C-alpha cells in the first residue's frame, strides 16, 4: 500500500530487521558451527543455531545504513580564496579579482573516503555554497559574487572582466551579502553509466599517459569572481563548497583507505621525502 | 508527492526499497 | 478481617495481624519480561521458587535518638542464597520485590515511621566538592546503614546524613510522592510494598545499578513511659518476584 | 532547489554487477582480524595470524581480544571501519577461525566469550563458564562462534568506553597440538569477524579512524 | 469524532474537569472524612461528601498541566562564548576562533529543575540558536558561524580550520548575520528507552568510577566556529542554545529540588568551603 | 523545522511503570506541610509535626496556617511547588491530619476554615462559624477537611497577594488530650495537603522558589 | 556426515568432527520428575539454561604409563557455577548428564580408552581390613583422581588402584556391561554418553550420594614413534540435563 | 494534518489524550 509505504518512511521503519526465534539444545550430525571459509562464502550460522534463545521481537531497522543515508549528506568538497584589492590594476587578476577550481571529490578526505568505498557510483548532486568575507579595513562595502560553472571544453576566465563572465550558455549563480546560501542541482553527468572512483587504465600507451581516475574526470570547473569593482577597503573572501549526493546508486564495495591520502586522483600513499613511513590505525598491543 | 521543478534531478531524496 | 495478611513466597510465609492494606507501586504488579520488550537473545533463567522467597535483613533498633535507615536493592540481597549467587554468576538480571517492614509495640507506645521505595535514588555526598559517593558506601549489603545526625570522618566518599533532605537535596515532606506506606504505632505493626521492575531498559547489571532504595525515617520520635520497652527493633524482609537472569559467566570476585 | 542544467537527460543506466543497497551487506562479509598486533608484526601480513604450538603444559592461552567492534584490533576490520561511522550498534556478531596447519595435524581449541564486568578470564576454567565453543579441527577447517546480543540496553556505543564494553574473547587449548613425525610442530590460525542477521548500526558520525592535515 | 477532537484542541478543552453535584446533609455510619493515610493512599473524600453544595457546571480544563504543556517550552540550556582576534596566529585557537560545549540539560537551573521532576523522560527536541556579537571595534565586518554537532565517539575540532569541520557525516548548521534564528530537531536519541534524569549506579566497581547520570549521558557535543578568517575589528560572540521538548513522555515523579544546584550531573547540595550551609525556601514564622 | 538526523529510527519504547500524563496527578498525592516553622525546626524533620498536650484551659489553639497554596508553609509542599509554576489556580483543597499519639490516647479536635476578609479567628467560638470538622481520634488515625471553592472569581492567584487570599485554617481543642497512667501526656500531629477532583492550575510561569547565581 | 556432531546446552556448544555416534544409557532420555513418581511436596526449582550447560573438568595427560582416571557425579560439578551453588543450597536434587570425553591424536598414534558410566559405583578400599573408603577420597571434585600402579601411604581410608578389578572386585573385561563407549585413536577423537537419572528414589541428597562414576581406562597403551607428540591430554566436559532442586536451606559449609 | 518533512520527529506538538 502506497500510504503504508509513506507511513513506514515517516517512522524510519522501511528496512525491517528479523526477529529471534526461540530455540532449545540440539544433538545432531548437523554442525552449523563448522564450515569452510575457504569457499569464499561467509558462514551462515545464526545465534539460533548455537545458543539456546528466548523469543525476541526486533524493532530495529536498517534505514540509516542505506546508501542513500550514508552518502546523501552534505559535506565540504572545496575551498576557494580571493584577496581583493583597492588597486584597480592589481584587481581584475586571478587570485585577487577571481579564482577558479577544478571540480572533484578528491580534495577533502572525509568525503573522498566515504565515496571510495565503492568502485562505481551514480548520483545527482546538490551544491551549496557558503561564503565568508573578512574585511581587512573599516568596512565591507558591497559584496556581490558570481559563481560560474564551466563545462569541460568551455573557455575559462583569465580576467575578472572577461567576456566569458557574460554567461551566455554557462550556468551562473549570483550572491549578495545577506542572501541565503546559494543552492543548485547538477544531474548525474558523465559519458559512462557511472562515475569511476578508481580507474585501472591509461589515456594512451606512451610514458607520459595519465593513469588514475583523472582520465575519467569530466566534472568541469567552477569560476568565482567579485562582481563589484575595486573598493577602498580590501577584503579576504573564502567560499566553501558543499556537496550532497541524491538518488544514489553504487557498485562493487572496496576496502576503506587505511593510510593518509597524499595526492588528488591518486592512490599513492607514500609520505614525502624525509617524512616517516605512513602509518595505519592498527595499534601495537 | 509534490514536485516544484520540471527536472527530475531536482526532486528530493529517494525512497528506500 | 481486613487487618490480617498472609504472603507466601516459595517455601517462606509472612503473616501479620495488624496491617494497613498494601501498596503496589504505580499500580503495576510484577511480571516476566515480554518478547516485545526484550533485547537479549539468551534464553533467561527463571529460578522460580528457589529465588523468589523472603529473605530477612539484619534488624535494627529504633530508639528516641534514631535518625533513619536505608537499604539498596538488589544490593541488599547479594548474599541471600540463590538470588544472591545468581547475581554474581550473570551479567544481566531483572526482578520485582515484596518488601515487608515489621515493627512491634504496645498501646502505650508512640511514634511514626515513613517507609518509602525510591527509584534511582542517586545520593548526594556529605562534602562541599564535586566528589561523588564511593561504591562501597552505596553497597552496604544486608545491613544497610544508619543515619547519624553528625559524623567525624575524612572520607569524602561518604553520603549525606540529611534525612530531612532525603539525602539528595529534596525536602522530606515530599517523600510521599514515591511508593510508600507509614507505620503508626497506634494502628499498624507492619508495612508492605510491592515493587515492579522499573528501569529504562529490559534488564540490567545487578552489581552496578541499584533499582530501588528502601528508606525508613522516624517522622515522629519513639516515646515510651518508664517501665515500658524503650527500644523497638525494626525488621525488614524482602522477596524477589519473577526474578530473571541472563548471560552466564565466571563468578564475580568483587 | 533548481537544476543548473535544464533539459539535460542523464546518461542511460546499464546493468553493473555488485550493486550495494545498504552497508550491512558489507558487514556480513567475513573479514580478517589483525590479532597479532606486535611492533614486529603491525607492518606486515603476519599481523593477521595467530601461532599454535605443541604445549608442555595444559590449558594455556592462545589469544585474547576485546569484542567492542570499533576498538582495537576490530576497529580496522570492515565492520569496525563501517561501525566507526555510526554511534550506536546492536545485534549479535560472528567470529570465525581458520586452521592453517597440516592435514595431518590434530587440535582441539576452546573459544570463549566473557560478558563484561568481570574482566579477562585468568584460566580456561573461568573461560568455560561463559559462552563457548569447543572446536574439533578436522576435514573442515573453519569454526564459527556466535556472540549473542546480551545487553542491558538495545544499543551499545561504538565508542571504546569501558562502561558499555561488550567484554572479551579468549582462546585456550582444549587438548593440545599433536603431530606425527615429518609434520611441523607449529601452525597458524586466522581469525575473521562478520555480522549476524540481527546486526544494526545507528546515528551516523564522522569516523575517528582517518585524518587530514593538508 | 476526529474533527470534534480538532475543535476541542483549538479551544483547549480536551482534558475536561468534572462538575460539582448538589448535595444535602447526611447522617450515617459512613464516614468519608475518616481514613488511614497510613495505607499510602490519598484520601478520596470530595467536597460533595462533607459540605452541602449547589450544582456547579465546571468549565475548567487541565490542558495546561499536561506534560506536553509543562515541558514543551523553549528555554536556555547553554551559553557558548568566543573572543575573536585580528591576529591570525591567536585566531584559529579554541576560545578565540572556535568553542565547544558538551550537551546536557544540567547547566541551567530552570530547565534542570523542571525535568528532574521525573525519573525517566522520553522526547524529541528542538534546538534553537540565538546569536549575538558585540563589536569591539568600529565594525562587525562579515559574520558567518558554523554549528557542528558531534556525536559521541566522533572527533572533536582542535583548530578552527581542522579537517573535522568538513562535516562529512556530522550535522552542521550555518548562520549569517541577518539570518533568522537557526532551528533543527534532534530525535529521541539514546540506547535506552528513556533518558535517565537520575542514575543510581556506577561505570564500574573501582573507586574512580563515575556515579551520577553522567554515566548515561550520550548526547555528544556542539562545536561552533567563526567560519570567516581573521578580520581587523575584533568581536565578542555569544551563542545561546534553547531547547524545546516534543512528543514527551515521562515516568516516576520525584520531589522538586529544595536546595541550590552545585554541580553538573550531581545531586551534591553542600555549599563550597566557607559558604554558609545551604538554605531552603521554608521560612521561619 | 528539519531533523538533523534523517532516517534515524528511535530506540524502541518499552513499558515503564509510573507514566505521568498531567501534573494534577501529582497534586492529588497527600504531601506533608512544614507547619512548625521555627528557627529550631526549619533544619530538621520536626518541622512537619505539630505538638498536642493535655491542657489546663479549654478551647486553646493547636496551630494556624494560610491556605494560599503557594504561600508559606504550603509553598514548599508538592502542590505549592507545582502551583508556583502557574499564575492562576482554582478548585477545592483537601487537608488531612494524622494523629501520632498512643493507641490509649483520647482526643477531639476542631479543624476550621475561615474565609478571607475577617482575619485569623481569635477564639474557637469564632472558628466554629466557618467551615469546620470535629475530629474524633479513634481506630482511624486520619481525618480530612475539605476546603470548598468559595470565591468571587473562577480563579485566584498563586501569588501571595492579600487581595486574593483564600483565608486561614486553624485548629482548636474541642475537648482535651486525655491519657491514662503509663501513657505520655504529649502527642504529635502530622499535617498533609492534597488536591480534590476539581483542582486546576492555569497560565504557566517561572517558579519563584528556586534561583541560580553561577 | 555421520562423523559430525554438535551439542548445544544453554549458552555452551560442543562440536566434534570424528565421533562414534552416541550412547544413551539404557535407552532412556533424561526428563523432569513426574507427579506419579514424586514424593516431595515443594515446588521444584528448574534453573534451566543457567544450570544445564557444559562445564569442563581439569584435563589430564595420557602417557604410556597411565593406569586410568575417574570422576564422581554430581561431585565433580559441585563448584561449577550455578549447578554447583544449587547443590549447596538445597536438600534434594535430581539430574541427568551429557558427558563428552575428548582426546586428540594423529594417524600415527595408537591406543584405546574405555569410557564407562557406572551407577552406584561403590568402591573397595586399598586395605585388608573392614575399613571403608573415606568421604574425602570419594569426593575429589573437578580433578577426579589418577590411578597409580602402587602407592605408599598409611591412609587406610584410600580406595583401591586396581583398575583391572574396576576398583571393586569385578573384572575389567566385564566393564562393557555398563553404558560405555570407546576411544580408539584410529577412528574417533571423542565419546559421548547421555545419562538419565538413575536411583531407587525420585530425588536425593547431592552431597551425600553419588549417582554415577565416570571411569576412563587405557585398555591399550599409548604408543608413539619418536618425533611425534608423546602425551595426549584427555578432557572431560559434562552438562547437567533437566536438573531439579528442592528444599532450600542455608548453604552447606562443608 | 500536514507534514512537511519525512521524519516523524519533525512534526509539531502532540495532541492530548
Amino acid at each position: 500500500n502506497p500510504v503504508e509505504n509513506y507511513i513506514d518512511s515517516v517512522l524510519n521503519e522501511v528496512l525491517v530487521v528479523p526477529n529471534i526465534q526461540p530455540s532449545t539444545s540440539v544433538s545432531s550430525h548437523a554442525a552449523p558451527a563448522l564450515d569452510a571459509a575457504e569457499t569464499g562464502h561467509t558462514s551462515s550460522v545464526q545465534p539460533e543455531d548455537m545458543i539456546e534463545t528466548r523469543y525476541v521481537i526486533t524493532d530495529q531497522t536498517r534505514d540509516e545504513t542505506s546508501i542513500e543515508s550514508f552518502l546523501g549528506r552534505s559535506g565540504c568538497i572545496a575551498m576557494i580564496e580571493f584577496n581583493t584589492s583597492s588597486d584597480k590594476t592589481e584587481h581584475d587578476k586571478i587570485g585577487k579579482g577571481f579564482k577558479t577550481w577544478k571540480v572533484s571529490l578528491q580534495e577533502m578526505a572525509q568525503i573522498r573516503r566515504k565515496y571510495e568505498l565503492f568502485t562505481y557510483t551514480r548520483f545527482d548532486s546538490e551544491i551549496t555554497i557558503v561564503t565568508a568575507a573578512a574585511a581587512q579595513g573599516n568596512d565591507s562595502g558591497h559584496i556581490v559574487l558570481q559563481f560560474m560553472y564551466v563545462p569541460p571544453g568551455a573557455p575559462v576566465p583569465e580576467k575578472r572582466d572577461d567576456y566569458t563572465w557574460q554567461s551566455g550558455t554557462n550556468a551562473s549563480v549570483f550572491w549578495q551579502e545577506g542572501q541565503p546560501y546559494p543552492r543548485f542541482t547538477i544531474p548525474f553527468m558523465s559519458i559512462a553509466s557511472a562515475y569511476y572512483m578508481f580507474y585501472d587504465g591509461y589515456d594512451g600507451d606512451s610514458a607520459a599517459s595519465k593513469y588514475g581516475s583523472v582520465v575519467t574526470n569530466d566534472m568541469g570547473t567552477i569560476c568565482v569572481r567579485i562582481v563589484t569593482s575595486n573598493q577602498k577597503h580590501d577584503s579576504n573572501i573564502v567560499c566553501r563548497i558543499y556537496h550532497k549526493a541524491k538518488h544514489i546508486k553504487a557498485w562493487c564495495p572496496r576496502p576503506p583507505r587505511a593510510v593518509a591520502y597524499q595526492h588528488t586522483h591518486s592512490t599513492n600513499y607514500i609520505p614525502s621525502n624525509g617524512e616517516a613511513t605512513t602509518q595505519i590505525k592498527t595499534r601495537p598491543d | 508527492n509534490i514536485n516544484y521543478f520540471k527536472d527530475a534531478a531536482s526532486s528530493g531524496a529517494s525512497r528506500l526499497d | 478481617s481486613d487487618r490480617l495478611i498472609q504472603i507466601t513466597r516459595g517455601d517462606s510465609t509472612i503473616t501479620s495481624q495488624d496491617t494497613a492494606n498494601a501498596v503496589v507501586a504505580y499500580g503495576v504488579w510484577p511480571s516476566y519480561l515480554t518478547p516485545d520488550d526484550a533485547t537479549a537473545i539468551d534464553k533467561p533463567t527463571q529460578p522460580d521458587t528457589s529465588s523468589n522467597r523472603f529473605y530477612t535483613l539484619d534488624s535494627r533498633s529504633w530508639t528516641s535518638a534514631s535518625s533513619g535507615w536505608w537499604w539498596k536493592l538488589p544490593d541488599a540481597l547479594k548474599n541471600m542464597g540463590i538470588f544472591g549467587e545468581n547475581m554474581f554468576y550473570h551479567f544481566l538480571g531483572r526482578s520485582g520485590y515484596t518488601i515487608h517492614v515489621q515493627c512491634n509495640s504496645s498501646k502505650f507506645h508512640q511514634g511514626l515511621l515513613i517507609v518509602a521505595a525510591i527509584p534511582e535514588h542517586q545520593l548526594a555526598s556529605a562534602t562541599s566538592g564535586n566528589v561523588s559517593v564511593g561504591y562501597n558506601h552505596t553497597h552496604p549489603g544486608e545491613q544497610g546503614r544508619e543515619v547519624v545526625p553528625s559524623r567525624t570522618s575524612s572520607d569524602n566518599k561518604r553520603p549525606s546524613d540529611d534525612s530531612w533532605l532525603n539525602f539528595d537535596g529534596t525536602l522530606l515532606g515530599n517523600l510521599p510522592i514515591y511508593p510508600h506506606q507509614y507505620i503508626n504505632l497506634r494502628t499498624n505493626n507492619s508495612a508492605t510494598l510491592i515493587l515492579p521492575y522499573v528501569n529504562a531498559v529490559p534488564m540490567d547489571s545487578m552489581l552496578r545499578h541499584n533499582n530501588w532504595s528502601l528508606v525508613i525515617i522516624p517522622i515522629c520520635p519513639l516515646q515510651v513511659q518508664p517501665g515500658g520497652t524503650q527500644s523497638i527493633p525494626i525488621t525488614v524482609s524482602i522477596s524477589p518476584m519473577f526474578s530473571e537472569f541472563s548471560g552466564p559467566r565466571s563468578k564475580v570476585v568483587f | 532547489s533548481p537544476s543548473a542544467f535544464p533539459y539535460f537527460h542523464p546518461t542511460k543506466e546499464i546493468f553493473i554487477p555488485g550493486q550495494v543497497r545498504n552497508l550491512i551487506e558489507m558487514c556480513q562479509v567475513d573479514t580478517l582480524i589483525p590479532v597479532n598486533n606486535t611492533q614486529e608484526n603491525v607492518r606486515s601480513v603476519n599481523m593477521y595470524t595467530v601461532d599454535l604450538r605443541t604445549q608442555v603444559d595444559l590449558a594455556k592461552e592462545v589469544f585474547s581480544i576485546p569484542v567492542d567492534i570499533a576498538s582495537q584490533p576490530l576497529a580496522t576490520t570492515l565492520i569496525g571501519e563501517l561501525a566507526s561511522y555510526y554511534t550506536h550498534w546492536t545485534g549479535s556478531l560472528r567470529f570465525s577461525f581458520m586452521f592453517c596447519g597440516s592435514a595431518s595435524s590434530t587440535l582441539k581449541l576452546l573459544i570463549a566469550y566473557t560478558p563484561p564486568g568481570v574482566g579477562k578470564p585468568k584460566s580456561r576454567r573461568e573461560a568455560m563458564l561463559g559462552t563457548h565453543l569447543v572446536w574439533d579441527v578436522g576435514l573442515q577447517s573453519t569454526a564459527s562462534l556466535v556472540v549473542p546480543w546480551v545487553s542491558a540496553s538495545h544499543f551499545r556505543f561504538t565508542t571504546p568506553d569501558t562502561y558499555s564494553s561488550a567484554g572479551y574473547i579468549t582462546c585456550w587449548y582444549q587438548t593440545n597440538f599433536v603431530v606425527p613425525d615429518s609434520t611441523p610442530d607449529n601452525a597458524k590460525m586466522v581469525c575473521m569477524v562478520s555480522a549476524c542477521k540481527d546486526f544494526c548500526l545507528r546515528l551516523a558520525r564522522d569516523t575517528n579512524l582517518h585524518t587530514q592535515e593538508g
